[PDB]
């Protein structure tokens, strides 16, 4: 937000029974995401005047009807956005937002991740986003492991 | 494809007669029976592939590539046929105008 | 090349009399803020390339090139 | 061949995996037996994916292979300059083709250029030409007055501009467009037809909107581009390209256009009471026609339409929209096309 | 790598950090590997027992990081917690499938041997350290050097070598044994020790000098 | 702040020169040299040990006077004891670093002695507390599982530890220490919305609590049970909730109603042919999950209806209208939409 805009789009998506076996998941909000997510609710931000890329992943939970056939599943979905759009941001620049994430904050991620997932491939319909979905799980463990390591290490 | 073939020279690839149980050869047939039904399910795509043979909900996005939409409790077998004389409708002139009127009976 | 601080240009054909390419392909280069030279094209061997890139010096263009 | 999640695949695999001992049954996420079934299944899962997505595209493949209605690429975009002289003409001067155009302006640094000479009369002040963009997208859609200068000596020419903005910059087709155009097609082999008129008179890529009005003894075609503008080559191409789709016994033609004018007001309650400043109020007037001007002769205006199309931003943030003036829907004439005129938007 | 040390009666971690690094300076950040409080070394037993994870007395093993990785902050972290485990994660981890340990020395250059077991519970057998090195040299000595379907050129042509039992053949398996010992990086070189053929059978044994 | 050994050592030399005028010879090996060396290493020494109290200090020392436990990756141990066949008749010795290997195959874990213990001439049992090598939670392990010995003897029997090993122990980041606090000092807030809203949480069978405020009364309701609330818990929350009320300030605790809608809608589709009875279904059914997805206290606009409705597909559906829906419905606080009777036509 300080160095460069963001689509609007993705500002717009951001600010807003089933049960798997393996999994159970839980609706702890990240202590990053509790601050971060307040700043996208104010107007104080940069935006554009214009938008591209459609094949990001938020376009495909907007075309479908996930909003309105599960709101639950479309509530965890905003959720996982909001912690995994403020990792990116805190590498990138403004390195002050360290020590506010910790591993548990993260693991319980991949488990609404996986959670979601299972009831996204009952239907035909969710297969491109189980398809990207898919591919972040593998990349929070990655932080998870290396997250401690870089902490001591900033 | 074949687990068995171009897996590796020393892996023992058949159960050991002198124990019944062998957790190697039981973690194998497993992993064999899976790729083994997914090739199956491969091979069973090839009727999928193509609109004479299309069921469920291929055919039904065949029909809206076509744009002939499904009707309400109604088969395969004749649903592709209704596609097939869509695509191939005869109308414009009067005799077929009026041999149209078979479909609005 | 920088297209952002570069505004639109009116670059004459006639800059250098009787001049060469080279001479006028020196002029729109407006060195040394950018490179240019010939090389081979690795991405598509058996041919050549013409090379007209903003200057390396950048950190993140300097990271962009490939490490030997 | 179905789809399948991970879950299912890797509880069936588990259950194989057990028949004939019990010196497996430990599956935490701390074995390395459980993650590697893990990444086995995602693998599978990953490959019916794939596959059906394949075959998705591979039915899409036969569909253009078989009738060769090939998608439409990038369009390129065009519309129409003013020229303005110092003083009027004297002599009968010369225009060649491909002569460039250039905006002075920074953020629209795209070129273009024309295809057709043009001679300006003597005695003349002003001539209007029309101009491709060499570029094809969403950068060729510029603001209204965004050419400027002529990038060349222009000794005879003080200033140009452009009083109309330029809509036919469009990207590559979607899914969704080549399915309806498809299915046109599809239900145009009947000539003689109005439905078979509108894929004749649509197979030209540059059209955009497109109705046909018939009445006892004569059949009439209207048409536009994206902007909006009948042009004589345009006709001239229709009628060389329609041939093969005509009615033999009746007279047809192709003209008539007209555009339609109306005043929108609308009242919107947003849900904050806070940030209610005139740039929400500038960003949602340019949506609204944005939204309009993308309307084509064949469609009409609606009351229910206009607000789905405006209450595509979220519904947390606006809560309400109603309208003073409209109340009932509209119904174009089939020559004219309904579009934005002069719209005000108020918070109250 | 580090190398291992051991405490010694009425040493101090000055001399310890002299002896390898050359200058005393050094030892400020070689505390922080070994993750110890003050008392880094402390003669009485009694008085680790308060602590005994965080602090170290007499017999007890050290890290000593080279040089290299003594200034790195992410070696500084490993080495304060894994301990012991450093040697393993540095020998790696493989699943075992040394099920029958008998059978397979009965079955030279013989496909279908090798095989996964069970220990613990519920899991698969894994190796670490040492005995992960000897299993992946035994794999690698039994199995021919042009078998594998993928990264070829990996084994040996001691199936092609038996012969008259002759000397010269004999040295031509000593050099094939110790060009497959010696193809890991990890290993540093290798020698014959005693070479012995009598009848039918060849006999011999290898000594190699495996790092840290 | 601290300073390296070379500073300390100048300074000493510079006032021993400026003190001492019989010692003029600085090379290595001198005894004086030698003594100043030594003196300025232990006060370097002394110097990192005051850096160390100082980083445990800014890390945790000011939160430990607050109620919260530090963990510190201690090792896991407890009390073993061991039996013999027969009374000793001698000083047997026992000496550190005995491994107690785990009788279970399918554990693997193992624990060692720091110290030295020495039996008596006669005693049949003694005991001994054994550290194991293994940190974290993983160390812990079941009662009656130690049951050998790696140094073995004729006169040993058998090895059991009657008590369960508890003091297994895991350290967590300083981020996960300070959150808690974080917590605790949060949790103390009162008289505030949302200090009264977490108040509520806290208790059992309190989810989805809304809070009406206003200057004259304090109202709350909730549908915490099953889409219910009952009596009893009325009762038990009203109680609870006195700590958090404001002082002077009226506190009320109602339960939750809802106001079914009939509506009869009409659609208009482009394609006509498209139609039947799983679209119009469908179409029902997405109609009456918007509505029961209602949050409390929510007036239903009809535009949020149409816009719902129409982006199922932009294309496909051309025209709405609701034949038994005038205007929007205004809800009180306290009510909440629901689908009462949900009727499609399409046309």
């Amino acid at each position: 937000n300080n160095f460069i805009p963001q689509p609007q789009g993705l500002l717009r998506f951001l600010n807003t029974s089933f049960v798997s076996k393996f999994y159970t998941p839980q609706l702890q909000l990240s202590e990053l995401a509790k601050k971060v997510l307040t700043n996208i609710k104010t107007d104080d931000i940069p935006v554009l005047e214009r938008e591209f890329n459609d094949n990001t992943i938020i376009h495909k939970a907007n075309d479908t009807l996930l909003k309105v056939q599960a709101p639950r599943m479309y509530m965890i979905l905003q959720s996982i956005v909001l912690e995994a759009y403020a990792i990116v941001n805190c590498f990138v620049e403004n390195p002050s937002s360290l020590k506010y994430l910790t591993e548990e904050d993260v693991s319980i991620t991949r488990e609404n991740l996986n959670y979601v997932a299972d009831y996204l491939g009952n239907y035909d319909d969710y297969n491109s986003v189980v398809l990207d979905l898919r591919d972040l799980d593998l990349c929070f463990s990655a932080i998870e492991l290396q997250l401690p390591l870089i902490k001591k290490e900033a | 494809a074949n687990f068995l073939k171009n897996l590796h020279p020393l892996l023992r690839r058949d159960r050991n007669k002198k124990d019944n149980q062998d957790p190697n050869f039981a973690l194998i047939d497993a992993l064999n029976e899976e790729m083994n039904q997914v090739e199956k399910d491969a091979i069973e795509s090839k009727l999928q592939s193509s609109l004479k043979t299309s069921t469920s909900e291929y055919l039904d996005k065949f029909g809206d590539w076509f744009g002939v939409y499904r009707k309400t409790d109604e088969k395969d077998d004749v649903y592709r046929a209704r596609i097939i004389k869509y695509l191939l409708l005869k109308r414009g002139t009067n005799n077929a105008i009026i041999d149209a009127i078979k479909d609005y009976l | 090349s920088w297209d952002e601080f570069e505004k639109l240009t009116e670059v004459s054909a006639f800059t250098n009399f009787d001049g060469s390419l080279k001479q006028l392909m020196d002029m729109v280069t407006a060195r040394p803020f950018n490179e240019l030279f010939f090389k081979n094209s690795e991405k598509t061997p058996g041919k050549a390339q013409l090379v007209l890139r903003k200057t390396p010096f950048n950190p993140t263009e300097w990271r962009a090139l490939d490490m030997i | 061949m179905k789809t399948r999640k991970l879950t299912n695949i890797l509880s069936k695999l588990i259950d194989k995996t057990m028949a004939g001992t019990s010196k497996i049954t430990d599956f935490t996420p701390g074995s390395a037996s459980r993650s590697l079934l893990e990444a086995v299944s995602l693998e599978i899962e990953q490959f019916y994916i794939l596959t059906k997505e394949n075959i998705d595209w591979g039915i899409q493949e036969g569909i253009i292979e078989a009738f060769d209605f090939q998608k439409r690429q990038s369009k390129r975009a065009y519309g129409d300059v003013t020229i303005q002289f110092y003083q009027p003409l004297d002599m009968r001067m010369y225009i060649p083709a491909g002569t460039t155009f250039t905006s002075t302006r920074q953020e629209y640094p795209q070129q273009f250029e024309t295809l057709v000479d043009y001679y300006a009369e003597p005695d003349s002040t002003e001539i209007v030409v029309e101009v491709y963009c060499k570029e094809t997208g969403v950068a060729g859609n510029v603001p209204e007055g965004t050419i400027n200068t002529i990038a060349s000596g222009s000794s005879l020419i003080r200033s140009v501009n452009n009083e109309y903005s330029f809509n036919t910059g469009t990207k590559e087709e979607s899914q969704e467009d080549f399915k309806r155009r498809f299915h046109s097609f599809v239900e145009s082999r009947g000539r003689a037809t109005n439905k078979s008129v509108r894929y004749g008179a649509l197979q030209i890529p540059d059209v955009e909107g497109v109705y046909v009005y018939e009445e006892t003894g004569h059949i009439t075609v209207f048409a536009h581009d994206r902007n909006g503008n009948l042009s004589d080559t345009l006709k001239e191409d229709i009628i060389d390209a329609l041939q093969d789709y005509r009615p033999s016994g009746i007279m047809l033609d192709v003209t008539g256009v007209e555009k339609e004018e109306v005043n929108v007001s609308a009242t919107v309650t947003i849900s904050n009471k806070s940030r209610i400043g005139d740039t929400l109020q500038k960003h949602i007037e340019s949506v609204i026609r944005s939204y309009l001007n993308n309307l084509k002769t064949s469609d009409d205006l609606i009351i229910t339409d206009l607000i789905q199309a405006i209450m595509n931003i979220d519904d947390v943030l606006i809560y309400d929209v109603s309208f003073d003036n409209l109340d009932e829907n509209i119904i174009v004439p089939p020559q004219g096309i309904i579009r934005a005129g002069e719209i005000k938007v108020e918070l109250k | 790598r580090f190398k291992k040390h051991v405490v010694q009666h009425e040493e101090t971690m000055q001399a310890i950090a002299q002896r390898y690094y050359g200058d005393v300076s050094y030892w400020i950040d070689l505390v922080e590997h070994n993750n110890l409080k003050y008392p880094y070394l402390v003669e009485t037993d009694e008085e680790k027992m308060k602590d005994p994870e965080r602090l170290a007395s007499t017999g007890d093993t050290l890290i000593i990081p080279i040089e290299s990785d003594l200034t790195d902050v992410s070696a500084k972290e490993i080495n304060s917690r894994d301990k012991d485990v450093l040697v393993e994660l540095a020998l790696g981890r493989d699943l075992n499938i040394t099920a029958d340990e008998k059978y397979f020395n009965e079955h030279g250059t013989s496909d279908n041997i090798l095989a996964f077991s069970t220990n613990g519970n519920g899991d698969l057998d894994t190796v670490k350290g040492i005995d992960n090195m000897k299993q992946q040299l035994q794999a690698r000595l039994l199995t021919p050097r042009g078998s594998l379907m993928l990264h070829p050129n990996y084994g040996s042509d001691l199936h092609n070598l038996f012969g008259l039992n002759i000397p010269e053949q004999a040295t031509l398996i000593e050099m094939e044994v110790l060009r497959t010992l010696t193809s890991d990086n990890r290993v540093k070189s290798a020698n014959l020790i005693d070479w012995k053929i009598q009848g039918n059978v060849y006999s011999g044994q290898f000594s190699v000098e495996i790092k840290s």
